[PDB]
């Protein structure tokens, strides 16, 4: 036959599977980021990400599956959709592609900032940016696809000239080139975005863990989904990128029929992945906030440890010292005076509380005193060497004394600083509980140097 | 002989 080394050989099994698998993502994503975007609708700036997310991930499904699934899996020659049908579908493939791979991108380095750069985040960003970096991340995808207009076209491979069962949509341009395009796309669909998003997450994941039983469960699964979503990019892209490599850098000299057979093989394989990250993405990217179970499922170590040792209070009170305080350990003033503090707690969140606040207002206020004893840390000769040298729960610790006493009252404690920086727990723990400190506040300093000398939350069993 | 699908 003329076209018969066209002929791609694959189990009849292979592809029935391989189908069954293509449609089952295909449900689950055309609803789940369906579903997801009727959600979003119907409710600070992840909001909108998730849902420019919901979009690129619903158009791959829509606009890349079924062609491939005709003319890829089943009918690899002819192809029926003309020069331009295949000049624009493999841009709009690619153009859907960078979308969500500047989208999952950006949503990390968006919330990157939320956690990491409260103070810029609060003042330079709004729901008009928002808006201005969304658009940029479209632009540009589909300003990365346009070489695709041009690499991409009809052919006839066919033994003979030319023989109308034998035209193909293929790289119609020469290697130099099209070796080139794809690791253009490559490194700017997967590694770029591989890079940030991997180093970007851990670093929120890390920061997160020493911020956060029952009433933070949801930020401790928000740090495994973190995790999570590097994982999941990873394995459903890699294999994908690989095999379009592998597609321009083994020369003509080299194929084999195996590996002719192999390659065609991978695709199913890695396609199938790829196509599963649009599924999946709905469902990870959404795991962590609530109404997850409801809104999907409906159509088929600071905050703990100081909310114990400071507690919560709505009224005013006199801490140990006999200071007037409130909500989690919130100093309002060194005065004798009444009045005084209510004058600073009116002051502080910027209304005539007349000394009573909602639970709301006192986390707030935690937040603020909290960034402040961590930014204390950060900015210490003395303190930020001892907690770079700590894991999660010994950070905390460092940060409930930096909270209790001050910045530069820890840095009074010189010896037993070193020792924890030098892992020397037996020591550090004896030596902090011959101070002055231990003595005003035993019970409290003694759950502290508990969780020094462990590194566990042996003392904290009444955490909620 | 090589694929010509990507």
């Amino acid at each position: 036959g003329p076209n018969s080394d066209l002929d791609v050989n694959t189990d009849i099994y292979s592809k029935v599977l391989v189908t069954a698998i293509y449609l089952a993502l295909f449900v689950v994503g055309t609803v789940g980021n369906s579903v997801t975007l009727f959600t979003l609708a119907r409710k600070s700036t992840v909001h909108y990400h998730l849902g420019s997310l919901a979009l690129s991930d619903l158009l791959i499904l829509l606009l890349a599956m079924p062609v491939e699934l005709y003319n890829f899996i089943w009918v690899h020659h002819p192809w029926a959709f003309g020069d331009a049908g295949c000049r624009g579908y493999y841009f709009l493939r690619d153009a859907c592609t960078y979308a969500t791979a500047l989208n999952v991108a950006s949503l990390s380095v968006e919330r990157y900032l939320a956690i990491c750069h409260p103070f810029k985040a609060k003042t330079l960003m709004s729901r008009s940016r928002t808006k201005k970096f969304i658009s940029a991340i479209w632009l540009a995808s589909a300003l990365l696809a346009i070489p695709m207009l041009f690499t991409m076209g009809l052919q006839n491979r066919s033994a003979d000239g030319t023989h109308p069962g034998g035209l193909v949509c293929t790289p119609i341009v020469d290697t130099a080139t099209v070796k080139v395009v794809i690791q253009v796309n490559t490194f700017m669909s997967f590694l770029f975005p591989m890079l940030v998003i991997s180093i970007l997450n851990t670093v929120i994941a890390n920061k997160l863990t020493v911020m956060v039983p029952g009433r933070v469960q949801a930020l401790r699964h928000g740090v495994l989904v973190l995790r999570a979503v590097v994982i999941a990019f990873v394995v459903c892209w890699l294999p994908y990128h690989v095999r379009r490599l592998m597609f321009c850098y083994i020369s003509d000299e080299q194929w084999t029929t195996f590996l002719f057979d192999f390659y065609h093989y991978f695709y199913m394989l890695t396609n199938a992945l790829f196509y599963a990250s649009s599924a999946i993405n709905p469902i990870l990217y959404n795991l962590v906030s609530a109404n997850f179970r409801q809104v999907f499922l409906s159509t088929l170590n600071i905050f703990e440890m100081l909310r114990i040792d400071e507690g919560l209070r709505l009224k005013i009170y006199k801490d140990t010292e006999g200071y007037y305080t409130i909500g989690i350990g919130h100093l309002l003033t060194k005065s004798p005076s009444l009045n005084a503090a209510k004058s600073e707690l009116d002051k502080a969140i910027g209304r005539n509380t007349n000394g009573v606040i909602t639970k709301d207002e006192a986390e707030k206020l935690f937040n603020q005193d909290v960034d402040a004893a961590v930014r204390g840390i950060l900015r210490n000769a003395k303190l930020k060497p001892v907690y770079d040298s700590l894991d999660a729960v010994r950070r905390a610790a460092l940060i409930n004394m930096v909270f209790q006493m001050g910045e530069t009252g820890v840095a009074g404690f010189t010896n037993s600083l070193r020792m924890l920086n030098n892992k020397r727990w037996d020591e550090a723990a004896v030596n902090l509980a011959k101070s002055r400190w231990y003595n005003q506040t035993p019970n409290r300093a003694k759950r502290v140097i508990t969780t020094f000398r462990t590194g566990t939350w042996d003392a904290y069993g009444s955490g909620s | 002989r090589r694929p010509y699908i990507l």
